[PDB]
C-alpha cells in the first residue's frame, strides 16, 4: 500500500537523508514530508495466491446456477450450501473447492 | 547410467536449466542505516550470529 | 449384454466420480510435463476411452455368425469393430480440437447443467 500527499492528492515517494539518515516519505509536486513508518519500500511476489478467494460477493447465494451441496458449516452448522472452483482462472490454478454457507455467507475449505 | 536409475536422475539434474527465478518465492527492499545492526526482528539473530 | 454394457458404464462413471473428488482434495497423481488440469482431463479421458472399448468389446463378443454386420466386418468388405462399437453398445466421449467440450458458458457447457 502508499499513501497519497495530504495537500495536493499527489503520491508520495520515498525519500533517504543523508544527514539524518531516515526514510521519509515526499512529495515531488511540493515541500510536504511525512516520516515513514515502515521500512518495506517494496516487495515483489513471484508466486502469489491473491485473487483465489479474493473473488467472493456477498450475494452469491442467489445465483441459480450454482450446485448446492450438504456439506457442514464451520460457524452455524447449517445443512445448505454453495460450492464454487477458484475464480483465478491461471494455468496452474488448483481444483479445490470454496464453499459458501447461505446463513453467515463465510468461505471455508474441505480440508 | 542407463541401467541405474540413481545416476541417471543425477544426470538429468545436471542437464535441466536453473535459474534464480525459479527458486526464488518473493523479494523485497528494505531500509536500514546501520550496516553491522537491522531492524528486522526475525532475522536480527541470524545476522548477529554472522557477524559476531 | 444390455446388462453387462451397462454395467462397465456404470462402473466407469463411478471410476470417473472417484477421479473427480482425488483431483477436488489434492490426492492426485501428476503426471509429469504436465499440469494438474492436463492430467486430470487426460486421465478422464483415458477411462472413458476404456469404457468405450470395453462395452463395444462386450457387444462384438456376443454377436452370432449369422449376424449380418459381423459378417461384413469379418469379410473386410465395410465396416469396423467401432461401427459396431457405436450402433449397438455406447457412441462414447465427443473431442473438439483433442479435448472434451468447453465451457461455452460462463463455467458449464450447456445452461442445462
Ligand atoms: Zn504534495
Ligand atoms: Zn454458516
Amino acid at each position: 500500500s502508499f499513501r497519497f500527499c495530504l495537500e495536493c492528492n499527489n503520491m508520495l515517494y520515498p525519500k533517504e537523508d543523508k544527514e539524518n539518515q531516515r526514510l521519509l516519505y515526499s512529495c515531488r509536486n511540493c515541500d510536504y514530508t511525512e516520516l515513514a513508518e515502515d521500512p518495506k519500500v517494496y516487495r515483489h511476489e513471484l508466486i502469489t495466491n491473491i485473487g483465489e478467494t479474493a473473488g467472493i460477493v456477498d450475494d452469491i447465494g442467489q445465483d441459480p446456477t450454482l450446485p448446492r451441496s450438504d456439506k457442514e458449516c464451520p460457524e452455524c452448522h447449517s445443512r445448505d450450501c454453495v460450492f464454487f472452483q477458484s475464480q483465478q482462472r491461471r494455468k496452474d490454478t488448483n481444483m479445490t473447492l470454496f464453499y459458501v454457507c447461505l446463513n453467515c455467507k463465510k468461505t471455508f475449505r474441505d480440508e | 547410467i542407463a541401467l541405474d536409475i540413481e545416476k541417471a536422475k543425477v544426470i538429468q539434474s545436471s542437464i535441466e536449466y536453473t535459474t534464480l527465478k525459479n527458486v526464488t518465492s518473493a523479494t523485497e527492499i528494505y531500509y536500514d542505516p546501520d550496516p553491522t545492526s537491522t531492524v528486522i526482528e526475525e532475522d536480527f539473530d541470524t545476522v548477529e550470529a554472522y557477524f559476531s | 449384454t444390455m446388462k453387462e454394457i451397462t454395467h462397465a458404464i456404470s462402473s466407469a462413471k463411478e471410476q470417473v466420480q472417484e477421479i473427480i473428488y482425488k483431483a477436488q482434495h489434492n490426492e492426485l497423481e501428476l503426471k509429469p510435463g504436465m499440469t494438474l488440469r492436463e492430467s486430470f482431463e487426460g486421465e478422464v479421458s483415458r477411462t472413458l476411452n476404456d469404457a468405450r472399448d470395453s462395452a463395444g468389446r462386450s457387444a462384438e463378443m456376443n454377436l452370432k455368425d449369422l449376424n449380418n454386420v459381423k459378417q461384413m466386418v469379418s469379410a473386410g468388405s465395410k465396416g469396423s469393430f467401432i461401427n459396431i462399437a457405436q450402433m449397438s453398445a455406447c457412441v462414447g466421449q465427443q473431442m473438439v480440437e483433442g479435448k472434451r467440450i468447453a465451457f461455452g458458458f460462463a463455467d458449464r457447457s450447456l445452461p442445462h447443467f
